[PDB]
């Protein structure tokens, strides 16, 4: 990401774990799985803070120990860009969304 | 003065603020064109009235105001 970090981790194919970490996580490439050992080593000090361009709402907790399990909404935009030629109209405005079959130009 | 060189920076003045982007605005209006032949058709389907005749009365409309 430009700030952020999803580690997720397919033991054989199955996504067995999706979790990601806010910027001032010290993330660890390839470690772990000694026993699971609860080793995404990464460090939580002082601010953590969130990308700017994708979103958290929707808020949930099941409350116990030391920690949390939280499970979340994560909704980053993608920019990906298109060029018009001399021939190409421009059927929508200036910001609007669109469906999968919803023709733009 | 002298008709020479009037209707020339006449012309050359709105074809000065409009000399067409050479495919973009050209086509732009072309399309635009074809878009009312045929709206001005359907339109004609819809009312009854003739195709000529809507022609005209957008004429009439868009020029502000003529004996036409």
């Amino acid at each position: 990401l430009e700030e952020g970090a999803f580690l997720v981790l397919r033991r054989e194919d199955e996504p067995v774990a999706t979790y990601f970490l806010p910027v001032g996580m010290t993330p660890l490439v390839v470690h772990g799985e000694i026993v699971e050992k609860g080793q995404p080593l990464a460090e939580a000090k002082g601010l953590l803070r969130m990308p700017r361009q994708v979103r958290a709402a929707q808020v949930e907790a099941e409350e116990e120990g030391e920690t949390v399990y939280l499970t979340l909404f994560l909704e980053w935009t993608e920019p990906k860009d298109y060029r018009v030629q001399p021939h190409m109209n421009v059927v929508v405005p200036e910001g609007a969304r669109v469906e999968a079959g919803d023709k733009i130009v | 003065k002298i008709s020479t060189s009037d209707p020339v920076r006449q012309y050359l003045h709105e074809i000065g603020q409009v000399p067409l982007l050479t495919l973009e605005e050209e086509v732009e209006l072309a399309r635009k064109v074809e878009e009312g032949m045929e709206a001005i058709k359907k339109l004609s389907e819809i009312t009854g009235l003739d195709p000529d005749l809507i022609r005209e009365v957008v004429r009439a409309k868009i020029l502000g105001s003529a004996r036409v």
